[PDB]
């Protein structure tokens, strides 16, 4: 296969394509969640910014939700990810699912 | 090619894949295979003159 | 919002943990205020209110992950009902014993069984482990 | 015979039946191990929110789950075959007894020296003496000498039947026009029961086999007296 | 229009529907017979009569469950419905001959019911061994009606096999190789090949029994130089392949169900699954004499059959572990169909393992013709084959009808059936080890407890069968029409909607060769 | 016969490779298992100077003219019996 | 799978009726035969 | 003999909506009715025979 | 909004379990069923000869 | 106002499988050890113990005196 | 040609759930009852 850093770089590059379209955005996220891993924050950052370029706020939030979901019972993952993503969330004005009340059943 | 405005496409993404990806291709803008992204475009009607 | 039968050939919406971004938006038709919200969405999201962000989410998706992954009380109904039907089965067995089955052979009478048991012990049935092995031939009783 | 609430095999009366008990314990352990392992793995796969839905490679884990079962099969086959050949060993009997299956009873023939033969019928439930077993007792038992290698020849004069004595590890089909051989050797005196083991019609459930194992001296006097 | 559509059909979906209806009705008959069996054994003594009436019931139970319920449902029902849809074919290769395969079943069933009506019935065991099945021990028309019933069912399956093999080989999209077809399609073709090769041998054998009974031949009569054991060889040469024929389509449906409810786009190790089914199909033709370990065969022959029989565990093991590997990492959907599939995996494994115990000719001396065999085969048939059928039924019912079942009721049905079958058959292992013979209408007193518990379990299963009928009624009564189905990209049979139109794939799918 | 497998939709390289590794080689592995199991040196039979065996009408063109080409001392007796 | 609401809803009362009728269709005929078993055995 | 296949091709391709088993003409209808009558009648007769054979004639 | 299970779940489980246990215990001990348990520890062997 | 440590984020399902497969193996060994003691060995010792000083004639005598035989009174 | 769609691709009608209940009851009931009546037939011959 390839090293962890080559995998991550391939993904960051994917989401950073300036003219990435909506289809490519969905394809990327839908494909990425099939792997045995929770995406590194650098990947998520690139995906969130692709959402900004596509004027898609809802997808940005959904991406945050899937990050949490992929962690399964490892509750320490999501809060770390959100911590690493804070500058970006603030810059782009992205509210976490918790801040929107979408974490309550 | 199609004689109507939609046709089922089966995409064998990579040579030797045992899994075929199936989807309806509609008249209009080209659509992409849900799995590998290759493009397909429907070109409707005729056959029988 | 409203799905139709003959739309089976068209891309559809689904709420799945492993397919976070569905093929279509939950709501495709927009009202005047909704169209305006989609416009406001093109500007800084910091200017969007919590309520507006929730509405944008709700236009794109039907249920949040928390909502779609909720557990239910269905197991109570399943287990309770299964037990009720298993209980009902015993009623059928009661009916059977009463109206269908006649008396069992005389060899099950208490006295016959006591005698048959001594005879089995006399012929030393299963003396290594199974039966006679459980009888104390010296103290003349079942081994404690 | 079987006793109320019995779980496993009737206690072994012959050395071969003892051999089968140990072989069954060996195999059953493997059956328990594999079935519980499968049950466990099912529960393991179903108890996590973690996912991996992309393509998984198979040519690596298939080696393990091909080689292991192959090894386990060999660990079962070895003792299985050892016992199989042991049952076929040349032993040279001291006595030969024949049994003919009939539509609903067994007949026996001890024709080595004298021409002794008799029918063996199930004792009707209405005629059982106190303490006797329902469906299992016969009027004339197969008296045989204990601690001796006996050759049993089995055939039938009508339909198929099958001569069986679980405690001794025996079951030989009774086929008309054919003479099947098996060897019997009881390590102890006593009464040993069996039942017809091939569907033969109306009273297939009611044509039991009862062996009476006694010392050679009693077997001989019984033989004479039975002429 | 009604007659044209339902009596003169040349449509694979309608014909599959006829098969599912026939098989459901047969299942009711087979269930009633199984209750009669367990009622007779429910307490010591005689309930119905002697072994004749009892064994007429046991024999019919087997024929009905095997030939009229399992085969018609799996091959004729699921096979006809799904195979053409899964390869994008417009119908079967021989759509008219396909209809005759179906219509031969009702007559076949009528002959079976006739045999039990005339004389004293055929109380021979489903194996129909002579001389008991001969014209002296079973004089009269009964056994002959049974033979003719088998002939018709045989022709039905042989023509069905020719149709399936031709359809699967010849009617896939030009770009699709055999290694690009779904596992269910593979399971059906392999099953068809086994049917094609094994049934003619059975036909040969039962025709010889028919002539011995009516034309004074003596193939199995020692008086004319015949041999009863010859019949056993001819029967079991068909008989073992037959049990693999009963489970193969089940294996196919299990692969689809496990894959689907694990949220996977494909089963783990596809080529290993194809390899396993083909190996099983092959090995299934060279192990038949393990049904004859007590007839008096040479020790070397017995050593061979013991060894050859065990080898099947290897490819079967690859399938079991591949199903578990398909569950691995899945987003598990706890639907009723998945429950049936999970129960299948475990219970079939148990039954398969007791089969490996029986493979040992040494041990089989003591286990043969006892309830240990009955326990083994009911685990693989009444739990394996039946669970695969129930799983497939609940999974595809919305496709076939266009309506959904009530999932809660279906989960209740599974729970009841699970308890029922296990309570019925598990205790039978004890009865077998301790020596209780097969085909007995009554047993020695020591066997009472386990037989009592086993009969109670059979009543629990009856309750599940009755509930199932109600569940199907509720679905059709409420009319909840299907909207959307997930994973259509890897389940082509659902792509034309629920139910698909009478004519599907009039315009074939487009598949690039690249 | 038709075997008990299936394919036939197009017999190609992939199919023959599948047969090589999935049927052929496994068969060879089994027969190799069976053979290197039932081996073991069998007790050589008593020597009997039968006239129809150990034929010598002309000496062999090698060795001492009395030993066969692949002579095995352990199992091949000379016309006069086994060797020392 | 998603589906539309029932076109002709079957209420709890209606289900009790269908379940009862279904169970009776199986139990009554067999029960009748089994009950008259002795009358059959010797007649 | 002369080749009249073209005549037969015209007859069987004639757009009259008739299924192939009746497309030859009135004789097809007669043959069909005879076949089906013997089949259904014979089946009723076999049912009668089964009813007869089901009971002992001591 | 509360479904069938939220409203009736606890009741169905409770009275289903209760009914099942009650009727099975009754069938097993009050209707004359012969279970034929082991004599071991329960039967006092009596002279038969 | 403390930061959080980067936890393990890759191969969590695989890691879990490995751990439990190893545990399943250990439990299989413990069960094998248990079975080949509570069942296998127990059986061998029961038979060996029974036959060690077994007297078949004494056993027969007892059965005869109990009157179970047809051929020996 | 033929009717298509839910409730139309079957040989029985589902237009009325009660008439349907009656049909299913006769269908499945006749199957389950048959063996009992055949047993009865065999007992009443001899
Ligand atoms: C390290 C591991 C430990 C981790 C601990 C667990 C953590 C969970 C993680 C968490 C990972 C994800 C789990 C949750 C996902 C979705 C939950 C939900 O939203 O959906 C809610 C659903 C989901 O259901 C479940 O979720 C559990 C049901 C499981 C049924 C399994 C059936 C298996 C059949 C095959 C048997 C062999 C294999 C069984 C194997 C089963 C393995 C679980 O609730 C139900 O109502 C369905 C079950 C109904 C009835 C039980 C089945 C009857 C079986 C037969 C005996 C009956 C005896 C009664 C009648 C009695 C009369 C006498
Ligand atoms: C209803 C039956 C009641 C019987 C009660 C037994 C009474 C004990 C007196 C307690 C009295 C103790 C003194 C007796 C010792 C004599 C030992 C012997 O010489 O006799 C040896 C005999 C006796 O057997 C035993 O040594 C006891 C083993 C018992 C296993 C019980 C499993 C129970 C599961 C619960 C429901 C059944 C269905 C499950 C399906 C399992 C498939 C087999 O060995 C056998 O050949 C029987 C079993 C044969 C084949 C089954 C193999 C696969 C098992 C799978 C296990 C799954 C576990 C997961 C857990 C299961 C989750 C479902
Ligand atoms: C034997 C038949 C019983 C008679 C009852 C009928 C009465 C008619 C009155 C008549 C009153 C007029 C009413 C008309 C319309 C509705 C009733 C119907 O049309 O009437 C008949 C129809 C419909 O069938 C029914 O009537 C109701 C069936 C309901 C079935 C629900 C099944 C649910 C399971 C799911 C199946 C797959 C569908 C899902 C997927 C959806 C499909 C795509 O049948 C058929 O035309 C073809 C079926 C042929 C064979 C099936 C098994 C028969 C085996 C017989 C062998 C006997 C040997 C001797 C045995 C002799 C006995 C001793
Ligand atoms: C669905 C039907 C079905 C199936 C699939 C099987 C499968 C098997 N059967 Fe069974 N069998 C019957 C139906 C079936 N059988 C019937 C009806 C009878 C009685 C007929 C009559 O007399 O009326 C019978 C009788 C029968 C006998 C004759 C017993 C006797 O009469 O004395 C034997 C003998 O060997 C046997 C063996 C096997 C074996 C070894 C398998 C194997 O295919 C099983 C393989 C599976 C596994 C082993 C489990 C999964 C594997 C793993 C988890 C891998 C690891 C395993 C190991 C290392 C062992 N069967
Ligand atoms: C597929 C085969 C099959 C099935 C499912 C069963 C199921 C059952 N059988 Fe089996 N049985 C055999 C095949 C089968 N049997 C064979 C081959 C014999 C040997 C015959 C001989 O010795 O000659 C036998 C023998 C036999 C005996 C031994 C008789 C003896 O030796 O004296 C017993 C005893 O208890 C018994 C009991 C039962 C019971 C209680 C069930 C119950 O589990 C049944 C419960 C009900 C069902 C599982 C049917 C449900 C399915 C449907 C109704 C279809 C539904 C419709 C749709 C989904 C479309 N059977
Ligand atoms: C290893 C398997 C492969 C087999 C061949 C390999 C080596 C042997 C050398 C040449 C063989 C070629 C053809 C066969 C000719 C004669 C039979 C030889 C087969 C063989 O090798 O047989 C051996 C005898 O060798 C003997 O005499 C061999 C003596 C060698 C003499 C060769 C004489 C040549 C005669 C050739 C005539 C050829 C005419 C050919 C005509 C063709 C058409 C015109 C058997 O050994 P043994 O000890 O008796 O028994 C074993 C006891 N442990
Ligand atoms: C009786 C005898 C039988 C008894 C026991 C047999 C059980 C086997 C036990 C362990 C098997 C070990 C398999 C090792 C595979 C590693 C798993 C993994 O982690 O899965 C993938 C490997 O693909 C891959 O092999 C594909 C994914 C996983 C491959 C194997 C998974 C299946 C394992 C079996 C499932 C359980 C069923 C066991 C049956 C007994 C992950 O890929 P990468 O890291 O490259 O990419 C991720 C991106 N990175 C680079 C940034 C991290
Ligand atoms: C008395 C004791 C038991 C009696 C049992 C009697 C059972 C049935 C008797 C009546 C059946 C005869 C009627 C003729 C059957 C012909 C089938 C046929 O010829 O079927 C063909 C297919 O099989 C093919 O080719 C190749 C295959 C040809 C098969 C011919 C059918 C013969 C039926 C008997 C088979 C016995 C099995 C043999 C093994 C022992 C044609 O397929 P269709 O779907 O029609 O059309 C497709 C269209 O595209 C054609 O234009
Ligand atoms: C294995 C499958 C079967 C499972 C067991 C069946 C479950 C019970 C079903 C009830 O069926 C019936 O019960 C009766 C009694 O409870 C009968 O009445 C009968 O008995 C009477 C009352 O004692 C009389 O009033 C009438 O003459 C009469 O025929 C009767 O005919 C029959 O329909
Ligand atoms: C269409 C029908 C087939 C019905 C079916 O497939 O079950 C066929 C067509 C023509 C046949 C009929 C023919 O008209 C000949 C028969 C004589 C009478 O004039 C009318 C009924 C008569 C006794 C037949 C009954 C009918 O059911 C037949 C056998
Ligand atoms: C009439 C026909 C010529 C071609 C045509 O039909 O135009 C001829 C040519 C060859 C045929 C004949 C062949 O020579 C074979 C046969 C030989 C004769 O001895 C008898 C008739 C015989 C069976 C044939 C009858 C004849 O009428 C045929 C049919
Ligand atoms: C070569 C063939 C197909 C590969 C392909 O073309 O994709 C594959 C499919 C299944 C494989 C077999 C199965 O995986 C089972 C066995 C597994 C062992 O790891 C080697 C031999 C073994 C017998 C395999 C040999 C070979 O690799 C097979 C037969
Ligand atoms: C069972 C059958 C005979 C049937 C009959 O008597 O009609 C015979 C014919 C040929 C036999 C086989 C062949 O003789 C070759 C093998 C010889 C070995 O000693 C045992 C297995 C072995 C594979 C045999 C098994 C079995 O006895 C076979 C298959
Ligand atoms: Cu004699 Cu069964
Ligand atoms: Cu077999
Ligand atoms: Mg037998
Ligand atoms: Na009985
Ligand atoms: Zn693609």
């Amino acid at each position: 296969h390839e090293t962890d850093e080559e995998f991550d770089a391939r993904w960051v590059t994917y989401f950073n394509k300036p003219d990435i379209d909506a289809w490519e955005l969905r394809k990327g996220m839908n494909t990425l969640v099939g792997y045995d891993l929770v995406p590194e924050p650098k990947i998520i950052d690139a995906a969130l910014r692709a959402c900004r370029r596509l004027n898609d706020f809802a997808s940005a939030v959904r991406i945050l939700e899937v990050v949490k979901d992929k962690a399964g019972p490892h509750k320490e993952i999501y809060p770390y990810v959100i911590q690493e993503l804070r500058p970006t969330l603030n810059e782009l004005g992205i509210s976490t699912p918790e801040e929107l009340g979408l974490d309550k059943v | 090619p199609s004689i109507t405005n939609k046709r089922i496409v089966g995409c064998i993404c990579e040579e030797d894949n045992s899994t075929v990806i199936w989807f309806w291709l509609h008249k209009g803008e080209a659509q992409r295979c849900p799995s590998c992204g290759t493009h397909y475009k429907l070109v409707p009607h005729q056959l029988a003159h | 919002s409203v799905v139709k039968s003959e739309d089976y050939a068209l891309p559809s919406y689904v709420d799945r943990r492993d397919y976070p971004l569905p093929d279509v938006a939950h709501v495709k038709n927009l009202s005047a205020s909704q169209k305006a919200l989609k416009e406001k969405e093109k500007a800084s999201w910091s200017s969007l209110s919590i309520d507006e962000k929730v509405e944008l989410y709700r236009l794109k998706f039907k249920e949040s992950f928390a909502e779609m992954n909720r557990s239910t009380n269905e197991w109570k109904t399943v287990v309770g009902a299964a037990m009720f039907f298993i209980g009902f089965t015993a009623l059928l067995l009661i009916w059977e014993k009463h109206y269908v089955y006649g008396p069992i052979p005389h060899t099950f009478e208490e006295e016959w069984v006591a005698k048959q048991t001594k005879r089995m012990l006399d012929m030393k049935v299963a003396p290594i482990q199974g039966f006679s092995a459980k009888w104390d031939y010296d103290k003349n009783e079942w081994k404690k | 015979m079987a006793y109320p609430m019995q779980l496993g095999f009737q206690d072994a009366t012959s050395p071969i039946m003892e051999e089968l008990l140990h072989f069954h314990d060996h195999t059953l352990m493997i059956v328990f191990l594999i079935s519980s392992l499968v049950l466990y793995i099912i529960s393991l796969m179903l108890t996590t929110k973690l996912t991996h839905t992309s393509t998984m490679d198979a040519q690596e884990v298939e080696t393990i789950w091909t080689i292991l079962p192959a090894i386990i099969l060999i660990l079962i086959a070895l003792p299985s075959l050892r016992i199989l050949y042991m049952m076929d060993e040349i032993n040279n009997p001291s006595l030969t007894v024949k049994t003919m299956g009939h539509q609903w009873y067994w007949s026996y023939e001890y024709t080595d020296y004298e021409d002794l033969s008799f029918d063996s019928y199930m004792i009707p439930t209405s005629e059982l003496k106190p303490g006797e077993l329902r469906l299992l007792e016969v009027d004339n038992r197969v008296v045989l000498p204990m601690e001796m290698t006996i050759r049993m020849l089995v055939s039938s004069e009508d339909v198929l039947h099958s001569w069986a004595v679980p405690s001794l590890g025996l079951k030989t089909d009774a086929i008309p026009g054919r003479l099947n051989q098996t060897t019997l050797m009881s390590s102890r005196p006593g009464l040993y029961y069996g039942q017809c083991s091939e569907i033969c019609g109306s009273n297939h459930s009611f044509m039991p086999i009862v062996l009476e194992l006694v010392p050679l001296k009693y077997f001989e006097k019984w033989s004479a007296s039975m002429l | 229009m009604f007659i044209n559509r339902w009596l003169f059909s040349t449509n694979h979906k309608d014909i599959g529907t006829l098969y599912l209806l026939f098989g459901a009705w047969a299942g009711m008959v087979g269930t009633a017979l199984s209750l009669l069996i367990r009622a007779e054994l429910g307490q010591p003594g005689t309930l119905l009569g002697d072994d004749q009436i009892y064994n007429v019931v046991v024999t019919a139970h087997a024929f009905v469950m095997i030939f009229f319920m399992v085969m018609p449902i799996m091959i004729g029902g699921f096979g006809n419905w799904l195979v053409p849809l899964m390869i994008g074919a417009p119908d079967m290769a021989f759509p008219r001959m396909n209809n005759m395969s179906f219509w031969l079943l009702p007559p076949s069933f009528l002959l079976l019911l006739a045999s039990s009506m005339v004389e004293a019935g055929a109380g021979t065991g489903w194996t129909v061994y002579p001389p008991l099945a001969g014209n002296l021990a079973h004089a009269g028309a009964s056994v002959d009606l049974t033979i003719f019933s088998l002939h018709l069912a045989g022709v039905s399956s042989i023509l069905g096999a020719i149709n399936f093999i031709t359809t699967i080989i010849n009617m896939k999209p030009p770009a699709m190789s055999q290694y690009q077809t779904p596992l269910f399609v593979w399971s059906v073709m392999i099953t068809a090949v086994l049917l094609l090769l094994s049934l003619p041998v059975l036909a040969a054998g039962i025709t010889m029994l028919l002539t011995d009974r009516n034309l004074n031949t003596t193939f199995f009569d020692p008086a004319g130089g015949g041999d009863p054991i010859l019949y056993q060889h001819l029967f079991w040469f068909f008989g073992h392949p037959e049990v693999y024929i009963l489970i193969l389509p089940g294996f196919g449906m299990i692969s689809h169900i496990v894959t689907y409810y694990s949220g996977k786009k494909e089963p783990f190790g596809y080529m290993g699954m194809v390899w396993a089914m083909m190996s099983i199909g092959f090995l299934g033709f060279i192990v038949w004499a393990h049904h004859m370990f007590t007839v008096g065969m040479d020790v070397d022959t017995r050593a061979y059959f013991t060894s050859a029989t065990m080898i099947i565990a290897i490819p079967t093991g690859v399938k079991v572990f591949s199903w578990l590997a398909t569950l691995h990492g899945g987003n598990i959907k706890w639907s009723p169909a998945m429950m049936w599939a999970l129960g299948f995996i475990f219970l079939f494994t148990v039954g398969g393992l007791t089969g490996i115990v029986l493979a040992n000719s040494s041990l089989d001396i003591v286990l043969h013709d006892t309830y240990y065999v009955v326990a083994h085969f009911h685990y693989v048939l009444s739990m394996g084959a039946v669970f695969a059928i129930m799983g497939g039924f609940v999974h595809w019912f919305p496709l076939f009808s266009g309506y959904t079942l009530n999932d809660t009721w279906a989960k209740i049905h599974f729970a009841i059936m699970f308890v029922g079958v296990n309570m019925t058959f598990f205790p039978q292992h004890f009865l077998g080890l301790s020596g209780m013979p097969r085909r007995y209408s009554d047993y020695p007193d020591a066997y009472t407890m386990w037989n009592t518990i086993s009969s109670m379990g059979s009543f629990i299963s009856l309750t599940a069968v009755m509930l199932m009928v109600f569940i199907i009624w509720e679905a059709f009564a409420s009319k909840r029409e299907v909207l959307t189905v997930d994973l259509t990209t890897t389940n082509l049979e659902w792509l034309n909607g629920c139910p698909p139109p009478y004519h599907t794939f009039e315009e074939p799918t487009y598949v690039n060769l690249k | 016969a038709s075997a008990a497998k299936g394919d036939h939709g197009g017999t190609g390289a992939r199919t023959w490779r599948f047969l090589t590794f999935g049927l052929a080689l496994p068969s060879v592995a089994l027969c190799t298992l069976n053979s290197w199991l039932h081996s073991g040196h069998r007790e050589r039979p008593a020597f009997i100077p039968y006239h129809h065996l150990r034929i010598r009408t002309k000496p062999f063109s090698w060795g001492d003219g009395n030993h066969t080409f692949f002579h095995n001392p352990r199992v091949n007796p000379l016309p006069t019996g086994y060797e020392k | 799978i998603t589906a539309k609401p029932a076109k002709t809803p079957t209420s709890p009362k209606e289900q009790a009726i269908g379940l009862s009728v279904t169970f009776l269709s199986f139990l009554l005929p067999a029960g009748w035969v089994l009950y008259h078993l002795d009358n059959y055995k010797k007649s | 003999f002369e080749n009249r296949v073209a005549e037969k091709q015209k007859l069987f391709q004639e757009d009259n909506g008739l299924p192939v088993h009746l497309k030859g003409g009135a004789t097809d209808n007669i043959l069909y009715r005879v076949t089906m009558t013997l089949c259904l009648g014979g089946t009723l007769y076999s049912l009668y025979c089964l009813g007869w054979a089901s009971f002992p004639h001591k | 909004a509360p479904d069938f299970h939220d409203k009736y779940g606890n009741a169905v489980l409770a009275s289903g379990a209760t009914f099942c246990v009650a009727v099975w215990v009754y069938m097993a001990t009050q209707i004359g069923i012969e279970w034929n348990p082991s004599p071991v520890g329960r039967v006092t062997p009596k002279e038969w000869r | 106002s403390t930061a959080l440590a980067k936890p393990q984020m890759r191969g969590l399902l695989a890691r879990r499988l490995r751990f439990h497969i190893v545990g399943a193996f250990m439990v299989s060994l413990g069960f094998a050890t248990f079975y080949k003691f509570a069942v296998a060995e127990k059986r061998k010792k029961a038979y060996a113990d029974f036959y060690r000083n077994y007297d078949s004639m004494k056993d027969f005598e007892e059965m005869r005196k109990a009157g179970i035989f047809q051929s020996a009174k | 040609h033929y009717e298509e769609g839910p409730g139309k691709n079957i040989p029985f009608s589902v237009e009325n759930k009660w008439r349907l209940l009656a049909m299913m009851t006769l269908f499945f009931g006749s199957g389950f009852a048959a063996p009992f009546f055949i047993v009865r037939h065999q007992l009443l011959k001899k």
